[PDB]
């Protein structure tokens, strides 16, 4: 469906924004 | 069917009694860290922590020097090279404020909107490029490293009207724009044009050159369509290749650019059909700018209505209509409710309102 297909698009891409937080140190505020 | 339940745990009154038009929490702050999220109103910018048992923490308050200020949006960034928090600031003014949220010191400000500004988002990719909307009809994109306007979004096919919001998509290779002239613009910024441009805004160094930077003047969208809603556009936001944006009708519509099978990077910048694929349906929200917000993961979506109401939705339920969750009401809560905001891991929905009121509901 044009659904799934668009929940796995958000699932991946939101992958990768969490990825590149993951590998990030910001300092308490 | 919607899992999602959550508990009113605590809410404040700020001290000023002057309506609260922007809350966000700053998802740049790592896994552990304290739960911090800014709310805005009148001239006052206010950090707040998240502890344990709803306790609410005050942190700092940033009042600004001029008086008349009405702050209508907030957005977090990090300086890319100190890894500091960063929180940029506007409303009535058109001045756009770059707020050290430790010390709450203006480190700079960006002048230029003939207008008030309604709405300041980063790039998710880029902790420098800054996107404004404003009342002068036109979007500007800033490099807030180099201290350029990288881009201006508007002119002989932008906006006609006030713009009143805009969201970039997942990755940032695009921006959905839409105001009161009912149109919904979209303006691609993965073009070779503009990734040169940005790459321009880099290079550019005032101490080693005497001209001023170039910016760009993007007159001609990607994608225009003014047939989603039938008045005034005051908040849109990109679920993943789709749209979701909302009017006075009391629905969020779920839309695409084109036809149904349809790809967004095909669409070609005449195209005159557009694809309606739900709606998100409420009441008591016929008012002008009332914001709706998404979790970090698009799982979930919220919307307070005039009186003091919180919608909630389950993304992940297919039909738009079995997908509401219980609406989270307390019987105390009754001013419009302007903006949510989720925490990063979606354990807190903070509101708030028109009667200086915040209201943190817990996620059960
Ligand atoms: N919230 C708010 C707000 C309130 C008054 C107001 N007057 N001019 C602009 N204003 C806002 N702008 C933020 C906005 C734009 C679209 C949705 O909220």
């Amino acid at each position: 469906s044009m659904f799934s297909s668009n929940r796995q698009k958000i699932l991946e891409r939101t992958e990768i924004l969490n990825q590149e937080w993951k590998q990030r140190r910001i300092q308490p505020v | 069917k919607c899992k999602y339940s959550f508990k009113c745990v605590n809410s404040l009154k700020e001290d000023h009694n002057q309506p609260l038009f922007g809350v966000q929490f700053n998802w740049h702050s790592k896994e552990g860290d304290p739960l911090v999220f800014a709310t805005v109103g009148s001239n006052r910018v206010t950090l707040y922590e998240c502890h344990s048992q709803g306790e609410i923490r005050l942190l700092q308050s940033y009042v600004d020097a001029d008086a008349d200020e009405n702050f209508y949006t907030c957005a977090w960034t990090y300086d890319s090279n100190t890894s500091h928090p960063l929180l940029a600031v506007a409303g009535s003014r058109g001045i756009i404020r770059i707020i050290n949220p430790i010390t709450m010191q203006c480190i700079k400000h960006y002048v230029g909107h003939g207008n008030a500004i309604n709405e300041l988002k980063f790039h998710p990719r880029d902790p420098n490029l800054l996107l404004s909307v404003s009342k002068d009809h036109a979007l500007r994109l800033w490099n807030i490293q180099t201290d350029t306007l990288v881009a201006i979004f508007g002119g002989v096919e932008g906006h006609r009207d006030e713009v009143l919001s805009a969201d970039y998509d997942l990755l940032g290779e695009k921006i959905m724009s839409c105001g009161m002239d009912h149109s919904l613009k979209l303006w691609r910024i993965n073009s070779k044009r503009m990734m040169n441009a940005i790459k321009e805004s880099y290079d550019y160094n005032p101490n080693k050159t005497n001209r001023p930077f170039i910016s760009q003047k993007i007159h001609f969208p990607d994608f225009s369509t003014r047939d989603i809603h039938r008045n005034y556009v005051d908040c849109v936001r990109w679920l993943g290749d789709l749209i979701l944006s909302k009017s006075c009708e009391n629905a969020i519509v779920c839309w695409k650019p084109g036809k149904m099978e349809d790809d967004i990077d095909k669409i070609k910048p005449s195209e005159s059909n557009v694809t309606i694929l739900g709606r998100f349906d409420y009441s008591q929200c016929d008012i002008w700018y009332m914001r709706f917000s998404m979790d970090f993961w698009q799982k979930m979506l919220a919307l307070g209505n005039q009186v003091g109401k919180l919608y909630v939705w389950d993304l992940e339920v297919e039909d738009p209509h079995k997908a509401k969750c219980t609406t989270l009401t307390h019987h105390k809560c009754g001013a419009a409710i302007r903006q949510t905001s989720f925490s990063r891991d979606s354990s807190i929905l903070i509101a708030v309102c028109d009667d200086a009121s915040i209201w943190r509901w817990d996620r059960l």
